[PDB]
RNA sequence: GUUUGACCUCAAAUCAGGUAGGAGUACCCGCUGAACUUAAGCAUAUCAAUAAGCGGAGGAAAAGAAACCAACCGGGAUUGCCUUAGUAACGGCGAGUGAAGCGGCAAAAGCUCAAAUUUGAAAUCUGGUACCUUCGGUGCCCGAGUUGUAAUUUGGAGAGGG
RNA sequence: AUGGUGAA
C-alpha cells in the first residue's frame, strides 16, 4: 500500500528547487509564454485554457524570428497550425504586448 | 547456374587495351598526401615571405556515380572481384542506359594501384587536356568494338 | 438448371467466429481477406463469374454492416445484423409494399444455395426461421 | 508532403527492373497473364499476395512490362 | 526458368 | 548517390538475381562458424541507415541462430554475451536458411577514442547503454515490448510490468477523500 | 614471366594501447514461471501476466518529440497525481473483472543520422615519436578510410545563385 | 507448487 506521507515533504522540496532556480534564473521569469487557446471537446468548447506554444504563423505576424523566439523564452510548437482568425489575433497581440514589455541586455 | 546478369563479368579489356587505358590513366595520377601537404607548405611559405582546375581521375563509387546519369563522365572503370557483388551489379546496365562507355578491367587491387589507394572499384575521367584527348576519344573508340560488339549476346550464358 | 456464384481490419475470437461457417452454409459465397474501403468491390465478381457481390463496412469500432446488392446496377441496402441445404421461412409483411417485396426476391439468389451448385448437397438438414417479427431482421437458426 | 513522383527515383526503379529481370512467383505470373489471361493471373496474385488492390497493382505493372518489351 | 535477358529499357540512350 | 541503386536492389529480394547470391552467402556461412566477425557488412546501404560509421571502432559481427522470443533479440543477445566489451545497436537481417537465420550486428567499441572523443556517438559510451540488447532496448526489443504511441498499445504503452503496479496499487493521502 | 609485385581471407606473439566476469539487488529493463487458494467448476474468468528461477544497469530507470488523440470554433513531447470512473467495456450480465481522450495540478529543451558529387585538391581520425602551459596543446611518421572520414538537414524543410 | 540438500 503507497501512502502520501510525503505531500508536505515533496511540496517543500518543490518550493526549495523552484526558489533555487530562480539563483539561475533570476533576470527571466523562469517559465515560457503560454498561447491562449480553446479545448477540443463538445463539452469544453467554451472554455478557454493556455497552449503550449505559438504556431509558426503567429511568431512571423509578431516580427521575429523562431529561432530568437526560443531564446527569449516564447514557447514554439512544431505542428500547431492556426484555423480560428480570433485565436491568432488574440496571440498576435499577446506577442506585441510581451515584446513591448521585454527588456534585453546586450551580448557584452 | 549464375544469373543473366551475373557472368556479365569475366569479358573484361585485353592486356594490351588495358594497358593502354593504364598508361592513360598513369598520367592523371591525382596528389598524394605527401605532395598536397608540400605544394600547400610551400605556397604558404611563398605568401608569408611575400592555374586551373588540376585533372585526376574519379574513383570514388558515390562521386562516380553521380557523375554518371549527368554525362560529365567520359569513361568508366569496373572492378569485376568486388565482394559486395551487389554494389557492381546495375553499374554496366545503368552506363549502358545513360550511354556511357565503359571497360570492365580485372582485380580492384590492380584498379587501386592508379589512385594510391588500396581498392576503390570503380574509376573514371572526365576533365583531360588536350595532348591526352585525342587518346583518351581514340580508347574510347576502341573499346566499342572491343567489348559493346563483341558481347552483344552476354543475356546468354547463364 | 439454376446456377448461382457470389462472394474490417481487426477483429478478435467472438468476430472471428460469427462469421464463421456461413461459407460452409453458402458455399455459392467464397471467403476471401477482408477489403476496406468500396466501388471497386463491385468489380471482384468479374474474376470469379459472380451474379451476386456482398461487401462490408464498418463504423464507430461498434457496428458491421452488411451490404447486399447485385453487381451492375443493382440496388444497395444495409442494417446492423447482431453443405447441408437449407429451407428459408417467409412472412406477411415482406410481400406489403416494394421496400420488402424487392429483398425478398432478391434473397431467393442472394442466399439460397443453387440446388445445381458445385457443392449443392441432395438433402436437407435444418430449418431457417427468416422473418421480420418485432420490426427487426436478427433471427434464430435451429 | 505527398510522395512526388521525383523523376529519378522513377528511372532508378525502372532500371532496377530490367537489373533485377522477375522473381520466379513473377515468372510465373507473367507466363500465366500470357497464356491463361489476367482474369486468372489476378486470382494467383491475390492468392500469392495481400490486398485485392496490390494484386491489381503488380498485374498492372506485368503488363505495362510485357508492353514496353514489345 | 533459363532465358536470355531483354534490354527492353537499356535500349534507348538517355539524351 | 548509388545507395538508392542498392536500396532498390534490395527491395526485390525475391528477384532470381538475388537468389544466387543468397544461395552462395548461405552456403559460405553453413560452411563458416556459427559467430564470427565479418570484415565488412553484405549490406553497407542498410547499415549506413541504421547509425553506421566506417571510422574506427564501428566492428560488424555475423550471428546465425535456429529458426524456430524473437530472433533478433536473442541473436543480439547472444553476440553481447560473447562480446561483453562491445555495445549493440542494431541489426539488420541479410540471410535465410531452412532451418538456421542470419542477422547482420552492428557494435561500437566504448573505449575507442574514435568513439570517446566523437560527440556524434559519445552517448553510446555512457554506462547506461551497458549490455544494451539485453534490455530490449533495440529496435527488435523496443516492438516486442509493445511501446508505442498511441491507445492500440494502453496495455503495454508504458510497460505492463510496471503500469501492472500503478493500476492495482491502493493510494491514499493524509487527508482521505 | 620456371621469378617478382599488388592485394583479399584467417592464423601466430608471457608485443603496445583497451574492456567483461563478481558482488549488491527495495525500485528499473526483459525471459521463463507454477500451486494452495475462488464462484457450486477449473481451459478462458482468478490467485497471476504474482513469489521463486534466469540475464543487464542507475541514483533514479524506462519512455520521450506522433504513420498520436479526436470530430469539436480542435489539442500538439515523455512522466506522476486528482478527476474522468468503479464509468465505457468484459463475465453461467449475476457473483465478479476492469481501460482511455478531454479538464486541473508538478515540470516543459528539444534534437542527431540514411535518403542530392566537395571533386578546383580525404581537406577527416586513431596510434607512435619529439616538445609544452597535461582530464589537454603542436612539428613529423604510420595506419584507418574512397565498399566514404569532411558544409548544413529531418519537412517548421533545405540547397545552388542574384 | 517454486528453490535446494544426499544417499541401500
Amino acid at each position: 500500500v503507497k501512502v502520501h506521507f510525503d505531500q508536505a515533504g515533496k511540496k517543500v522540496s518543490r518550493r526549495n528547487a523552484r526558489a533555487t532556480r530562480a539563483a539561475k534564473i533570476a533576470p527571466r521569469p523562469l517559465d515560457l509564454l503560454r498561447p491562449v487557446v480553446r479545448a477540443p471537446t463538445v463539452k469544453y468548447n467554451r472554455k478557454v485554457r493556455a497552449g503550449r506554444g505559438f504556431t509558426l504563423a503567429e511568431v512571423k505576424a509578431a516580427g521575429l524570428t523562431a529561432a530568437y523566439a526560443r531564446t527569449i523564452g516564447i514557447a514554439v510548437d512544431h505542428r500547431r497550425q492556426n484555423r480560428n482568425q480570433e485565436i491568432f489575433d488574440a496571440n498576435v497581440q499577446r506577442l506585441k504586448e510581451y515584446q513591448s514589455k521585454i527588456i534585453v541586455f546586450p551580448r557584452n | 547456374k549464375v544469373p543473366p546478369t551475373i557472368a556479365q563479368f569475366q569479358y573484361t579489356l585485353d592486356r594490351n587495351t588495358a594497358a593502354e587505358t593504364f598508361k592513360l590513366f598513369n598520367k592523371y595520377r591525382p596528389e598524394t598526401a605527401a605532395e598536397k601537404k608540400e605544394r600547400l607548405t610551400k605556397e604558404a611559405a611563398a605568401v608569408a615571405e611575400g592555374s586551373p582546375k588540376p585533372y585526376a581521375v574519379k574513383y570514388g563509387l558515390n562521386h562516380v556515380v553521380a557523375l554518371i546519369e549527368n554525362k560529365k563522365a567520359k569513361l568508366v572503370l569496373i572492378a569485376n572481384d568486388v565482394d559486395p557483388i551487389e554494389l557492381v551489379v546495375f553499374l554496366p546496365a545503368l552506363c549502358k542506359k545513360m550511354g556511357v562507355p565503359y571497360a570492365i578491367v580485372k582485380g580492384k587491387a590492380r584498379l587501386g594501384t592508379l589512385v594510391n589507394q588500396k581498392t576503390s572499384a570503380v574509376a573514371a575521367l572526365t576533365e583531360v587536356r588536350a595532348e591526352d584527348e585525342a587518346a583518351l576519344a581514340k580508347l574510347v573508340s576502341t573499346i566499342d568494338a572491343n567489348f559493346a560488339d563483341k558481347y552483344d549476346e552476354v543475356k546468354k550464358h547463364w | 438448371m439454376n446456377k448461382q456464384r457470389t462472394l474490417s481490419r481487426g477483429v478478435n475470437y467472438r468476430h472471428r467466429h460469427l462469421i464463421q461457417d456461413l461459407s460452409g452454409l453458402l458455399p455459392h459465397s467464397r471467403k476471401e481477406p477482408k477489403l476496406d474501403t468500396l466501388q471497386q468491390l463491385n468489380e471482384i465478381a468479374e474474376l470469379y463469374n459472380c451474379n451476386n457481390v456482398l461487401f462490408f463496412e464498418a463504423r464507430k469500432h461498434q457496428d458491421l454492416y452488411l451490404w447486399l446488392s447485385k453487381p451492375p446496377n443493382g440496388p444497395t441496402i444495409k442494417f446492423y445484423i447482431q453443405g447441408s441445404r437449407p429451407v428459408l421461412s417467409f412472412d406477411q409483411r415482406f410481400e406489403s409494399s416494394p421496400h420488402y417485396q424487392l429483398i425478398k426476391e432478391l434473397l431467393v439468389h442472394n442466399f439460397g444455395v443453387p440446388p445445381n451448385a458445385r457443392k449443392s448437397k441432395p438433402f436437407i438438414d435444418h430449418v431457417m426461421s427468416f422473418s421480420i417479427v418485432d420490426d427487426k431482421i436478427w433471427v434464430r437458426t435451429y | 508532403k505527398k510522395g512526388a513522383a521525383s523523376n529519378r527515383t522513377k528511372f532508378v526503379r525502372s532500371l532496377v527492373r530490367e537489373i533485377a529481370g522477375l522473381s520466379p512467383y513473377e515468372r510465373r505470373l507473367i507466363d500465366l497473364i500470357r497464356n491463361s489471361g489476367e482474369k486468372r493471373a489476378r486470382k494467383v496474385a491475390k492468392k500469392r499476395l495481400g490486398s485485392f488492390t496490390r494484386a491489381k497493382a503488380k498485374v498492372e505493372e506485368m503488363n505495362n512490362i510485357i508492353a514496353a518489351s514489345r | 526458368p533459363y532465358e536470355p535477358l531483354i534490354d527492353w529499357f537499356t535500349r534507348h540512350e538517355e539524351v | 548517390g548509388a545507395y538508392k541503386y542498392l536500396e532498390e536492389l534490395q527491395r526485390k529480394k525475391q528477384s532470381d538475381v538475388l537468389r544466387f547470391l543468397q544461395r552462395v552467402r548461405v552456403w559460405e556461412y553453413r560452411q563458416k562458424n556459427v559467430i564470427h566477425r565479418a570484415a565488412r557488412p553484405t549490406r553497407p546501404d542498410k547499415a549506413r541507415r541504421l547509425g553506421y560509421k566506417a571510422k574506427q571502432g564501428f566492428v560488424i559481427y555475423r550471428v546465425r541462430v535456429r529458426r524456430g522470443r524473437s530472433l533478433r533479440a536473442t541473436a543480439e543477445e547472444r553476440v553481447g554475451r560473447r562480446a561483453a566489451n562491445l555495445r549493440v545497436l542494431n541489426s539488420y537481417w541479410v540471410n535465410q536458411d531452412s532451418t538456421y537465420k542470419y542477422f547482420e550486428v552492428i557494435l561500437v567499441d566504448p573505449q575507442h577514442k574514435a568513439i570517446r572523443r566523437d560527440a556524434r556517438y559519445n552517448w553510446i559510451c555512457d554506462p547506461v547503454h551497458k549490455h544494451r540488447e539485453a534490455r530490449g532496448l533495440t529496435a527488435t526489443g523496443k516492438k516486442s515490448r509493445g511501446i508505442n504511441k498511441g491507445h492500440k498499445f494502453n496495455n503495454t504503452k508504458a510497460g505492463r510490468r510496471k503500469t501492472w503496479k500503478r493500476q492495482n496499487t491502493l493510494s491514499l493521502w493524509r487527508y482521505r477523500k
